[PDB]
């Protein structure tokens, strides 16, 4: 029906009937459109819009009313329809202080006296002492009684002087800071430039929990109110859309209001570093849009999304769900500096080769004493490129391995140790072989260590997943791993039958027949006819050759 | 998963969201006792009578009819009292009937300005040649984005006039491209 | 075309081109490969190493 | 630094439901023990330091990988919390806007008395039974958490706490901690600290309904 | 059509319901004009939604000892035979050995 | 249907360390209603005819437990526990136990303190167990070719709740319940005065030296 | 941007650990892991405490453009759900241990 | 015309408005659909054949029970099925069954066999259903579906996503297509023709083969692969095009 949809237009939409300041001519066509289309006019209202067409008879109806012309020009921008009803702001008691020093004193960086720092923090505690209505009334000190120098300030009058100290020796940085980060001024910007006044609390003299006098400087309908609380930053009261249809008659720009600060932010980072909310006037009941997430800077140098959700309290960027389960994964052993092993040790042997065959060149020279040639380049070791073998082009990658990293007086040893063995097998019609060599037992113990190191991070998951189990804790990072649906109706499934398209066979002309065909006539090349009359495992196939031998 | 992997460190506009758009200078443009001062009064404590943490300082007239307790109605008050607890205990109020507060920056009582017992509105929208007075200039089409005390930004805006029996092609806030019906 | 009047013979000209450049290619690569009843015989063409020779007259 | 608050009634005030013995170990040894080990923590790191308290238990609570600081932090929050839900002659049943948001997010008090109970008899081990104000769904829940937590770490509003920790009733009930949650809901709720807590969490959801123009 | 980008408003004698449940499409029982907010397109633009929030301000754009065994992987210093492609699909001859011991220099037939 | 066994002592025999009035509730009421619930979960199901430490393990469901497992544990946590303790209790342990504790502990002193102040640290409900850490694992490259024999070693472990480190495949040697049940009536909130007292008059070295041999034996069948 | 690594990432650093500390937790029970010049990607399941005995290495966090560096004789906790690439340029070893939820 | 999902809106006898939506294959092969005035989805593929949409739909492997959840009006599908029709859509090979009878119109009831998907493979979906580089990018487009680039051939989902704006056509939600607007067409030069005349030659060359193939065998002779190809099918197909093509003309 149509209060439903005007229900949901306003809530779910944020529709609200905004007032249309119209021209004559605009007001004109919406009363006159509404009768026909070529027809003498009949309405009083469509009478009346003919006849304001002329601003001269619009003067005469003017002076008629005995007002002047520019009271006519604000009469059109009234707000029209109902009002809303007048707000009733009761106080809950008398508002009742204490001078109680910033908990986040000092600033981060900022050098102070401990020992007067524990005699400020002393004060914090004194939240904790309760506070009886019935009890305002006893011993209650006023006129004559209630100077300034009869109070009990000293923790609170040791931060004004540790502030001052600050403010004196930070405003210009401060300043600086503004115009370097900040290129134009905006509600909640440092106030900087001829605006800034000597006096202006900085950030720091802030705490949520504060109440503070001060008025309205600025409405924004996305954005909020913003109140000068007698800072170098503005505060921001969040109302926005709707809401103001109908605070707009309440809150106003120029008035004084008591405020309230629910959070106190970094400037850098968020647009408002000062959270309010008003307390006179009460306007809870009348702001239903609420900000999930206080808004932020995207600044220079925010290149890594990951660090700026965790410079602010914002979820993980969300991610498909693996389906598989952590603890149930096999063990990672392949340590990653093997790789860099091997290199080393393919470098040692083709030295080693090179030295037998050819020992006229190594005359007079200690392998250790070995240099690269001129012209290497320690940063360059890996060179990309391509090869052609035969018709084929695959890509090749080159390793360059310097000689000052082998060590090749070890390599040497069991060179010479292993030929020996060699010779001797051979003189006695035997063959030789080596199982593996120094290297190749220091890639299974660089192996073993990470293979280690896996174990005992499986160990200690599958304590933590019980521990959490019981205890309803979390197993994966909120946030992240989104279930299914959430990144769309439509995905592209192979598998799906909704995008599967081999129903009626595989068509001929279908990548998968091409690539099908391809591995078939390489496999005959190789093999052709031949029936196959069993197959088996590497693995299982190496063991039996083991046996045998 | 990280570790089943196959840059070495040793070697403008504003998001309006609820669909994105982005607002900016493109779309967006201006029409052009001590002393009394804005700034902190201290800090609320708890009031014991009313359970809250948190003070809860002030009700409206709904909360009030669904939150006041009975034993509390004594305690409602039209206008504002202030009272200071030193750092030993002592209540102080100067004058139990005014609005005297403690600046805490200079250390000292003044009056509050109250005791709390323009033309152009927020949201409204203008036609491209509407007046606001004799001595100023016609305003432009759009609608009012921020209202300061001597200027307005605008949120640029074109209306499109449409007869009895025509059909809108959209819900309401839907994004519409260029060119589109 | 960008900064002066195109040669008005251009669209025979890319396409010509087009159809030795790729053409070719395309449809010598969906050449079946040829087996027999008895699969006993294989006919197929090696397609990397088609040629065109320049006419003789 | 935190103080250690003293419960807003004397020692002695809720008997014979919850001893004056109880009260002198809950509030006087494990309630002061939580504060003198979290103002110990807090005199060694800054940046915890100067947190408010709420925002203190989200920063601790890590998104599920708490702090040190953490188990402290909640549980100094959740006695302060819970001897504010008590009060001598309290039980029976709500009022006023407190009765209305039970029954419209419960359909009725009985339903929400054997939800909370439930929560409290099923809670395994140490832990805390809660209603709730959802911020997001701007409505009522029971909930119960283990250990230390609190609805803060999910940024709900708590409005009534029950401690079914063993400490806060073995000397009065031994096992019996169905007696325990049945003289907590017939003699001890303060349903007047949540009229108010209410009142404070209305600063933030707005659980009434927008006034809609015709035009 | 719209002469720019931007999102649609209209305050008054606008249907609020739409003339089909499915549609989008609102009827006029009066004479009212339809505005057009003016707004940039985020266009191709990727919005990461866990960062972009409402209001953010953007000041950015938007010989077998000398092979190896490894996770998916091997090196090798049988006769080694490639694809032309440089590409293998599932059950692929890679590599192939001609065992002397099955030689044979006479003629015959093979039974088995 | 698992039977409450009572303890290897008269209920008197623990005083003044451990008073009747704590034994009448933590063995009378707590253990025996442990035991009559799992009954009721048990009876007309597939977890009928099994042991008590093959019901833990299957109502354990490798971490989503079912509902009989706080039951089927606490009842195997509390038998575990009576028989851990004696009327004539403390001192030190000998054999094989002492060689392993100095092995992996530095000295028996060095393990006291560390066992007392993991029992100490254990926040909310939970149990501190020294056990024989000889597990296996049932994933894939999960085998050491080359045992070292020091990796079958003593550790102390903590659990919250009804966990034992049965579900790890461990094998339990002590352990001491860090529920407030287990210690209020007798001391309050002093759980260190509970523990010290634990392993200075309680702790009963015999029966975690006869749990140790089966803990070994079980290894050697393994390796065999 | 402006704030460290660390702070962002909730990596606690105990840079020249006293003997003492040491002691407290037995690092000389703690397993050995070394490397040469590599580079390890890894996502922490669970926390873990590691000393640096030998060596110098620079962790980059996933999608980072910046990096925490830690020296022989720190003592580094990394974070459960940590995902980050650690990077080494010369010999490198450390004592290790990983922690449950409590432990330590 | 260029391959592609074209939606139509035709005025029938007696003023109604019915809307149609044709998908144009590579090889200008027409797969239309219709909404008649029993709402009723025919699958027209020629002026006399007429298959519903339920039981071509279940031929190409999509169940009954996906249909209903992926089309914005279920309700209107699940409107048409008779008893009749549900027992043969439950399964696959049914379904194809169902098709062959009311595509080739034969009374009986054929048997499933490689061998008839063989046939109506070619006859129907080589001819119909092949989209190409050029009918993919439009059917992504017009049907606003993000579907890879590079899958040439129709997909069960591009049939239903037909299915679901002619729905939404018909209740005043889109514009009906211009068959006239050069964006529907394509423009096919001699590089499209002579490409089509060497894969026409390359056809029969290789069944000249097959012939000349079987003859060696038969006489268990050794054939030189010259022998085995004539260079007339390369060159008569193209003296054959440029004299009758009617786009090979005489150069004035
Ligand atoms: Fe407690
Ligand atoms: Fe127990």
């Amino acid at each position: 029906t149509e209060d439903e949809a005007r229900r949901r237009n306003w809530i779910e939409r944020g529709w609200a009937p905004w007032e249309e300041i119209l021209t004559p001519e605009a007001d004109f066509a919406r009363k006159s459109l509404n009768e026909g289309e070529e027809v003498p006019l009949q309405s009083p209202e469509a009478i009346e819009a003919f006849k304001m067409l002329r601003p001269s008879y619009r003067k005469k109806k003017i002076k008629e009313m005995g007002i002047t012309e520019d009271e006519w020009y604000a009469k059109q921008f009234e707000i029209r329809g109902d009002k809303p009803p007048p707000l009733d702001t009761s106080w809950a008691g008398p508002l009742v202080v204490r001078q109680i020093p910033p908990r986040d004193w000092p600033p981060k960086g900022w050098e102070v006296d401990r020992k007067e720092l524990e005699f400020i923090r002393e004060a914090h505690k004194l939240m904790a002492e309760r506070v009886w209505l019935e009890d305002l009334d006893k011993d209650l000190k006023v006129g004559e009684d209630a100077t300034v120098d009869k109070m009990c300030l000293e923790r609170f009058k040791v931060f004004l002087k540790q502030y001052n100290e600050w403010v004196e020796a930070n405003k210009d940085r401060l300043e600086e800071d503004s115009y370097k980060y900040d290129q134009d001024f905006y509600p909640g910007r440092r106030i900087r430039g001829k605006d800034y006044k000597e006096g202006m609390y900085e950030l720091p003299f802030y705490y949520p929990g504060m109440i503070c006098e001060g008025t309205v400087t600025t409405l924004h309908l996305y954005q909020g109110a913003f109140v000068d609380i007698g800072g170098v930053h503005e505060g921001w009261v969040p109302i926005k859309g709707n809401d103001w249809f109908w605070i707009r008659h309440f809150i106003r720009v120029g008035m004084h209001v008591i405020v309230e600060i629910t959070a106190k932010r970094d400037p850098y980072r968020f647009r408002f570093p000062l959270e309010l909310r008003f307390v006179h006037p009460n306007i809870d009941h009348m702001i239903f849009n609420k900000f999930d997430f206080p808004p932020i800077f995207h600044r220079d140098g925010d290149t890594n999304p990951d660090e700026i959700r965790r410079d602010c309290g914002r979820p993980p960027e969300p991610r498909k769900d693996p389906g598989s389960k952590p603890e149930e994964e096999g063990l990672l052993s392949d340590h990653p500096y093997v790789d860099k092993l091997w290199q080393l040790h393919v470098a040692e042997q083709m030295i080693l080769d090179d030295y037998e065959a050819n020992p006229e060149k190594y005359k007079g020279k200690k392998l250790s004493e070995l240099s690269d040639d001129e012209g290497f380049d320690e940063r360059k070791e890996i060179e990309h490129g391509e090869a052609y073998y035969k018709k084929t082009k695959l890509p090749k990658v080159i390793l360059k391995t310097s000689v000052k990293e082998l060590d090749l007086e070890a390599a040497l040893i069991e060179r010479k140790y292993h030929n020996k063995l060699m010779m001797e097998a051979k003189a006695r019609g035997e063959g030789y072989k080596i199982e593996k060599l120094r290297r190749n037992i220091e890639m299974d113990e660089y192996d073993s260590l990470h293979w280690r190191r896996s174990l005992e991070e499986r160990e200690a998951l599958l304590r933590d997943i019980s521990s959490r189990q019981a205890l309803g804790l979390p197993l994966e990072e909120p946030g992240r791993y989104k279930p299914g649906s959430f990144f769309g109706k439509d995905q592209y499934d192979p598998t799906s039958a909704l995008y599967q398209y081999d129903y009626w066979g595989e068509p001929k002309n279908s990548e998968i027949s091409k690539q099908e065909r391809m591995k078939d006539a390489h496999n005959k090349s190789i093999v052709g006819k031949g029936n196959v009359w069993y197959d088996m495992s590497y693995d299982d196939a190496i063991k039996q050759t083991i046996e045998r031998r | 998963r990280k570790r089943n992997n196959p840059m070495n460190p040793f070697y403008h506009g504003t998001i309006r969201m609820f669909s994105l758009l982005i607002l900016s200078s493109s779309n967006c443009f201006r029409i052009g006792t001590i002393k009394n001062s804005s700034g902190p009064l201290g800090t609320a404590i708890q009031i014991s009578n009313f359970y809250s943490f948190l003070p809860l300082l002030t009700y409206n007239q709904i909360s009030v009819i669904k939150y006041l307790q009975l034993d509390n109605f004594k305690y409602i008050f039209q206008v504002i009292h202030s009272y200071l607890i030193d750092e030993n205990g002592r209540i102080f109020n100067l004058d139990p009937y005014s609005n005297l507060v403690l600046n805490p920056f200079k250390l000292n009582w003044y009056f509050l300005h109250q005791n709390y017992n323009t033309i152009i509105s927020l949201g409204q929208f203008f036609c491209e040649n509407v007046c606001i007075a004799k001595k100023e200039p016609y305003l432009k089409s759009g609608q009012v984005l921020i209202v300061q005390r001597d200027s307005v930004v605008i949120r640029s805006a074109k209306p499109y006039l449409a007869t009895p029996g025509a059909k809108v092609h959209g819900h309401y806030r839907e994004i519409l491209y260029e060119g589109d019906t | 075309g960008t900064s002066t009047i195109p040669g008005f013979n251009q669209i025979q000209f890319e396409g010509f081109y087009r159809f030795i450049d790729q053409g070719l290619i395309e449809e010598l690569s969906k050449f079946p490969k040829i087996e027999d009843i008895d699969h006993e015989i294989e006919f197929q063409l090696f397609v990397e190493t088609y040629q065109l020779v320049e006419p003789l007259i | 630094y935190y103080g250690l608050k003293t419960p807003p009634y004397p020692l002695d005030a809720l008997e014979p439901y919850m001893s004056q013995r109880t009260l002198e170990v809950h509030w006087g040894k494990h309630h002061r023990g939580y504060v003198d080990n979290l103002n110990k923590q807090l005199g060694k790191d800054d940046r915890l330091y100067g947190y408010t308290m709420e925002e203190l238990i989200k920063a601790t609570y890590n998104n599920g990988n708490p702090l040190p600081e953490f188990n402290n932090a909640a549980q100094v929050y959740n006695h302060d919390f819970f001897w504010e839900s008590m009060q001598p002659g309290g039980g029976d049943m709500p009022i006023k806007g407190v009765l209305e948001q039970i029954e419209k997010d419960f359909g009725s008090f009985t339903n929400f008395r054997e939800k909370f109970t439930n929560a409290a008899l099923t809670q395994f081990g140490s832990g805390w039974v809660w209603l709730v104000l959802k911020r997001e769904e701007r409505r009522l829940e029971v909930v119960k958490t283990s250990n230390a937590i609190n609805p803060l770490v999910w940024d709900d509003i708590p409005i009534i706490n029950l401690d079914v920790w063993e400490h806060s009733y073995y000397l009065d009930y031994k096992n019996e901690r169905g007696k325990y949650i049945n003289t907590f809901l017939n003699h001890l709720v303060s349903w007047n600290a949540a009229m108010s807590r209410m009142a404070r969490a209305e600063a933030f959801v707005n659980l009434g309904e927008p006034t809609i123009p015709i035009a | 059509y719209s002469d720019s980008e931007g999102e649609m408003h209209w305050s008054t004698d606008v249907s609020h319901a739409p003339e089909f449940t499915y549609s989008n499409v609102h009827l006029l029982p009066k004479t009212s004009h339809l505005w057009i907010l003016s707004g940039g397109s985020c266009g191709s633009s990727l919005i990461l939604f866990s960062i972009h929030k409402d209001q953010d301000q953007m000041n950015i754009p938007f010989s077998d000892l000398l092979a190896k065994r490894r996770r998916n992987r091997f090196l090798i210093p049988i006769s080694v035979e490639i694809p032309i492609n440089g590409i293998f699909r599932r059950n692929s001859i890679f590599a192939f050995f001609d065992d002397p011991r099955y030689r044979r220099k006479s003629s015959g037939i093979l039974k088995y | 249907g698992f039977e409450l066994k009572p303890p290897p002592y008269p209920l008197d025999a623990l005083e003044p360390h451990m008073s009747r009035e704590t034994l009448d509730y933590h063995w009378g009421k707590h253990h025996k209603t442990y035991v009559e619930n799992l009954n009721k979960q048990i009876v007309g199901t597939d977890l009928d005819g099994l042991s008590l430490e093959e019901v833990v393990l299957l109502s354990y469901n490798r971490g989503n437990m079912l509902p009989a497992f706080n039951n089927a544990a606490q009842a195997w946590n509390h038998e575990f526990f009576w028989e851990s303790i004696q009327p004539g209790g403390g001192g030190k342990p000998s054999g094989d136990l002492l060689r392993l504790i100095e092995r992996d502990f530095g000295s028996f002193s060095d393990f006291v303190e560390r066992f007392k102040a993991a029992a100490a640290s254990n926040f909310g409900s939970g149990w501190t167990w020294l056990a024989y850490k000889a597990n296996r694992l049932d994933v894939a490259n999960a085998v050491n070719p080359l045992p070292k024999e020091e990796d079958k070693k003593l550790v102390i472990v903590k659990t919250p709740n009804a966990v034992n480190p049965l579900v790890w495949d461990y094998s339990p040697l002590l352990t001491i319940d860090t529920w407030e049940h287990a210690y209020y009536l007798d001391f309050e909130n002093r759980r260190i005065e509970y523990i010290n007292t634990f392993m200075e008059k309680l702790v009963s070295w015999e029966t975690v030296s006869t749990r140790l041999e089966s803990a070994m034996a079980r290894a050697a069948q393994r390796e065999q | 941007m402006q704030t460290p690594l660390e702070e962002l990432y909730n990596v606690k650093v105990e840079r020249k650990v006293s003997q003492r500390r040491l002691e407290e937790l037995g690092v000389s029970r703690w397993s050995v892991w070394k490397t040469g010049k590599c580079k390890l990607p890894w996502d922490w399941q669970v926390d873990q405490l590691v000393y640096i005995e030998e060596g110098e290495v620079r962790v980059v966090p996933e999608g980072s453009k910046r990096f925490m560096q830690f020296l022989a004789g720190d003592l580094v906790r990394y974070p459960k759900w940590l995902e980050a690439d650690l990077f080494f340029n010369a010999p490198y070893s450390e004592r290790y241990c990983f922690k449950a939820y409590a432990d330590d | 015309q260029s391959p592609g999902i074209y939606y139509q809106s035709e005025l029938d006898h007696n003023g109604i408005s019915v809307y149609t939506g044709t998908i144009i294959s590579d090889w200008g092969g027409r797969l239309e659909l219709e909404i008649d005035k029993k709402a009723r989805i025919w699958a027209r593929v020629s002026r006399k054949q007429k298959i519903s949409i339920l039981v071509l739909s279940s031929a190409m492997g999509s169940n009954l029970r996906e249909i209903l959840e992926n089309v914005c009006y279920p309700e209107i599908f699940l409107s048409f099925l008779t008893d009749k029709e549900k027992k043969k859509i439950g399964s696959k090979e049914n379904a194809i069954l169902e098709f062959y009878q009311q595509f080739s119109c034969v009374g009986g009831d054929p048997i499933f066999s490689e061998s008839l998907c063989k046939e109506l493979q070619k006859k129907f979906f080589h001819q119909r259903c092949e989209l190409g580089r050029i009918g993919r990018r439009n059917i992504n487009w017009r049907l606003n579906l993000n579907i890879p680039q590079n899958n040439i051939f129709l997909l069960p989902r591009d049939i239903l996503a037909a299915a679901d704006h002619l729905i939404g056509m018909k209740f005043g939600m889109g514009t009906l297509d211009d068959m006239n607007h050069l964006k529907n067409k394509r423009i096919r030069s001699v590089a499209d023709l002579l490409q089509d005349q060497l894969g026409l030659a390359l056809a029969r060359l290789e069944n000249v083969v097959k012939g000349t193939i079987g003859g060696a065998i038969r006489h268990k002779l050794i054939p030189t692969p010259q022998n085995l190809v004539t260079s007339t099918p390369l060159t008569t197909t193209y003296e054959s095009f440029f004299g009758l093509h009617p786009l090979s003309q005489v150069l004035d």
